[PDB]
Parts: C-alpha cells; sequence; structure tokens
C-alpha cells in the first residue's frame, strides 16, 4: 500500500505510481478466480524475458491480492484503433518477431499460454511488444491423461480444440499466433470472428479447406468431431492478407495448419525467410 | 499406484511431525481423499485430481513446507490443505478450483499468507519438476523410499 493509484484502465488493471516509477496493478478479490491468479504469479516469477510482461511484486492487504506489473502504454487492440486501417509491413514484421520471441521463450521453459489474442499483447511507445495475462497458462511436461478443452478465446481457438481435444502441445499457441499474424497484416480485424463453436469451424474450413482423413488421420477420434461439408481449400490466402508478401503468406499458412502436428513451432518460425 | 504413494506421504508426515505420535499414516490420506471426493459436485471437476504424479508434486511441496515442530493435527491439516490447494491451482486438469473444501482454519487471512509464502519459496521447483524429468524421477524415488 505504498502505490499511489491513478486512472482505472479475471481481475482489474489500474495505472498507478509509486514514489518515480509508473506501474500497472491487478487487484484480485479473495472473497476459482484466486486459484487462477495464484498460478499466474507462480509462472511469471520464473519467466523473465524482454517480451513477457514483468511481475515486480505481490501484495496482500484487506482481502485483496495486488499484483504489481510493469506498465505498457497500450494493448494491441487499442494500438489497432490508434493507427487506423494500416500497419507498415516493417511493424507487422517487428511485432510478429517479438511475439514469437516471447512465445518461443515460454515454450522452451515448458509453459503454454493458452489465451493468445490481441488484448493479451502489450505495446510500449518504444514499439516493444510483451505477452501478458497468464491466468489461463500452465506448465507442462509430466505425463498427464489430459488437460482442459475450456481454453483460448473462441476466435483464436484451433480446430482440434474446437473438436473437443483435451490433449495438446505447444502447437495450440502457434494457431493463435497465426490468427494474430493475419490481423496484423490485414487491417487489424479478426480472421475468423465466429458466433459459436459450430460457426467458427465453418469459417476456418471455408477458407482453409475441410481437412481430409488423409491430412489428419486421428481427427475422427476427437470427442467432439463432426464431419463438415468438404469445402474448397483456397490456398491462395492472398485475398485475406493482401499486404503480405509471398514469403509472409508461406509462414502464415504454416502457422494455420488444421492438424496440430503440421503447425510450425516458434523456434522454426523465427528461422523463416520472412524474417531477416 | 496412487494407493501406495498416498501411504508413503502419510508415512512421511508422521516421520516429519514427531510431535504428533497419535498420528496414523491413514488420517492424512483421509483428509486428501475427502476434498477430492466432494469436488465431484458436478462443475468443480469431472475427474479425480489425485494421481501418482500429483501426489509426487504434493509431496514435493510438503517436504519443504511442513515444519517438524507442527503443534496439532488441526494445524497440520491446515498447511497440508494449503499445499493441496496450490497443487490443484498449478497442476489441475481444470482451469480453476474453489476455496471451500481447502479452508479449515478460522482466520482466512492466514490461509492466503501461507499461499504466498509457499509460492515465494517453491515457484522454481514447481516448474522444474515439470520441465526436468530427472528431477521428477528423483522426487518420485524419495517418496517411494519414505515407506
Ligand atoms: O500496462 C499494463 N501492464 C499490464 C500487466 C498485465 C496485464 C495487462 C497490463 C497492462 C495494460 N496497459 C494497458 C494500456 C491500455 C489498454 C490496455 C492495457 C493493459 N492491459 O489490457
Amino acid at each position: 500500500q505504498k502505490y499511489e493509484k491513478l486512472e482505472k484502465i479475471y481481475g482489474t488493471v489500474f495505472k498507478a505510481k509509486n514514489r518515480h516509477e509508473i506501474v500497472a496493478l491487478k487487484r484480485v478479490r479473495l472473497d476459482g478466480v484466486p486459484s487462477s491468479a495464484l498460478r499466474e504469479i507462480c509462472l511469471l516469477k520464473e519467466l523473465k524475458h524482454k517480451n513477457i510482461v514483468r511481475l515486480h511484486d505481490v501484495l496482500h492487504s484487506d482481502k485483496k491480492l495486488t499484483l504489481v506489473f510493469e506498465f505498457c502504454d497500450q494493448d494491441l487492440k487499442k494500438y489497432f484503433d490508434s493507427c487506423n486501417g494500416d500497419l507498415d509491413p516493417e511493424i507487422v514484421k517487428s511485432f510478429l518477431f517479438q511475439l514469437l520471441k516471447g512465445l518461443g521463450f515460454c515454450h522452451s521453459r515448458n509453459v503454454l499460454h493458452r489465451d493468445l489474442k490481441p488484448q493479451n499483447l502489450l505495446i510500449n511507445r518504444n514499439g516493444e511488444l510483451k505477452l501478458a495475462n497468464f491466468g489461463l497458462a500452465r506448465a507442462f511436461g509430466i505425463p498427464v491423461r489430459c488437460y482442459s478443452a475450456e481454453v483460448v478465446t473462441l476466435w483464436y481457438r484451433p480446430p482440434d480444440v474446437l473438436f473437443g481435444a483435451k490433449l495438446y502441445s505447444t502447437s495450440i499457441d502457434m494457431w493463435s499466433a497465426g490468427c494474430i499474424f493475419a490481423e496484423l497484416a490485414n487491417a487489424g480485424r479478426p480472421l475468423f470472428p465466429g458466433n459459436d463453436v459450430d460457426d467458427q469451424l465453418k469459417r476456418i474450413f471455408r477458407l482453409l479447406g475441410t481437412p481430409t482423413e488423409e491430412q489428419w488421420p486421428s481427427m475422427t477420434k476427437l470427442p467432439d468431431y463432426k464431419p463438415y461439408p468438404m469445402y474448397p481449400a483456397t490456398t491462395s490466402l492472398v485475398n485475406v492478407v493482401p499486404k503480405l508478401n509471398a514469403t509472409g503468406r508461406d509462414l502464415l499458412q504454416n502457422l494455420l495448419k488444421c492438424n496440430p502436428v503440421q503447425r510450425i513451432s516458434a523456434e522454426e518460425a523465427l528461422q523463416h525467410p520472412y524474417f531477416s | 499406484s496412487t494407493s501406495e504413494l498416498l501411504r508413503c506421504l502419510g508415512e512421511f508426515l508422521c516421520r516429519r511431525c514427531y510431535r504428533l505420535k497419535h498420528l496414523s499414516p491413514t488420517d492424512p490420506v483421509l483428509w486428501l481423499r475427502s476434498v477430492d471426493r466432494s469436488l465431484l459436485l458436478q462443475g468443480w471437476q469431472d475427474q479425480g485430481f489425485i494421481t501418482p504424479a500429483n501426489v509426487v508434486f504434493l509431496y514435493m511441496l510438503c517436504r519443504d513446507v511442513i515444519s517438524s515442530e507442527v503443534g496439532s493435527d488441526h494445524e497440520l491439516q491446515a498447511v497440508l490443505l494449503t499445499c493441496l490447494y496450490l497443487s490443484y491451482s498449478y497442476m489441475g486438469n481444470e482451469i480453476s478450483y474453489p476455496l471451500k473444501p481447502f479452508l479449515v482454519e478460522s482466520c482466512k487471512e492466514a490461509f492466503w499468507d501461507r499461499c504466498l509464502s509457499v509460492i515465494n519459496l517453491m515457484s522454481s521447483k514447481m516448474l522444474q519438476i515439470n520441465a526436468d524429468p530427472h528431477y521428477f524421477t528423483q522426487v518420485f524415488s524419495d517418496l517411494k523410499n519414505e515407506s
């Protein structure tokens, strides 16, 4: 309680100051929101990287947990509103790079984010991008029977999880990263804004192609599989991402694979020709 | 086997809390099985959390957290259940769990203080057990040897 509060930007983020540095507070009521916030604290204490939001301190007073984080000027969503209907190709490149760098770091420390979307990405005035909001994140590596399919915001949720998959790898955040890449490169609008699970799958498949049992053998065994009508794979993503070069589009298709095993990893994506 | 590992943990707590000689290694197990059982109240969890791996993880916390000088079984239950709560938070299949069955102490403030204390000490090991399979094997081995 030595933080001077200011403008009120699972919890609530406030801009604040101490006496000197400006910060963001996340205040959390203690009266399963808490189990979720405890997990976020545990993970962030162990993930220090320039492309991941920094947790400075954790406070406990009057039946509240205050997590004290670094402050960034905006999230990517508000960034999209500030400039309008256009990011320079170089800014697209820079943001994807930093995203993949922070995501590559998480994955290499055995952490899945499971909620990649523009509201969870922070942007400084200096053009630094940081991953935030690890409330849905988790550590992996101990052989488990399964996780949870209740993960990722709808528009960023991959088809295997939409098909009810409870088991998944780092490839889950890679689909989400691809969806963000398309937002960056078009005009900051979601690539797949479905109304619900069914309609989401329709949108993905209409653009990419309903996957065959050839491309994705084990799909019929997923607990909420349904056989959609067999739409044209329109692999010329050119019409959806017109300000992306041939090289950018190649990487974008490799992120956006329906079969989680076909998805490029963060490490491989950074070695992609797109970047240089 | 989950059955064996829980007994190894209940044995460990008796070997740790020497002040509780009236303790049978079966009692801690009962406390752990009871919170698991009632969480099956359809929307807290559709499956049991207590598995061989999760007991191992639980043991990891307890070994470094439970004081040898624990005064009572109510105080032991209290810290044991805190550790269990952090196990559910960190390792659980579901994205979150309630407080209810975990809180047995009257002072709520103390519970949360303990949650933060354990986290500030164990956070690196909580990740390392997951990322570093040699370390997982070592802890599983120790737990096995507590028998
Ligand atoms: O400055 C921040 N530090 C954080 C730490 C954790 C989570 C969020 C933030 C955060 C945020 N700063 C913002 C400025 C404008 C709009 C949204 C945010 C935001 N988040 O939406």
